[PDB]
């Protein structure tokens, strides 16, 4: 279960599944039983936040990468990018949170690497 | 087919994010030393 794991999306008990085979890479999760799901795609999040290991909250956020020097103009010149938007989700095991975060730790880098 | 019929994505207010997000901002420490 290194690209799988438990973990709480929207406060809501649920789990999580990555899908680091496709090349876009990205992580599914869906509600522990709800026909709840949520997916998110690197092409949109550059950047995973996780809590510290002498923590015990176990939960990371990821970004949804913004445009502080690739905005795009609109007539105005400003160029700006809309607000970012991010996700939050809580872990339900240790193994859960390293395993999936050393996974977007190597797919965030990689999306991170290129640009 | 299939329009939106209900969403409303500033519906949910809630004041968590920032004190969670506080928790949240760079809670690691393995930085610096290459890339």
């Amino acid at each position: 279960p290194s690209h799988s794991g438990a973990a709480i999306f929207e406060k809501v008990s649920g789990i999580i599944a990555i899908n680091e085979d496709v090349s876009p890479a990205e992580l599914t999760w869906r509600s522990t039983d709800g026909d709840k799901v949520h997916t998110v795609v690197l092409s949109t999040i550059d950047k995973l936040q996780a809590t510290p290991a002498s923590s015990e909250k176990m939960m990371l956020r990821l970004i949804g990468k913004v445009d502080e020097s690739k905005k795009r103009k609109d007539n105005e010149g400003n160029e700006v990018v809309p607000k970012p938007q991010r996700h939050m989700f809580s872990f339900n095991n240790r193994t859960v949170m390293d395993n999936i975060k050393m996974t977007l730790q190597q797919i965030i880098s990689r999306y991170k690497d290129a640009d | 087919g299939f329009t939106p019929h209900d969403s409303a994505p500033y519906g949910a207010l809630d004041m968590a994010d920032f004190e969670f997000e506080q928790m949240f901002t760079d809670a690691l420490g393995i930085d610096e030393y290459g890339g």
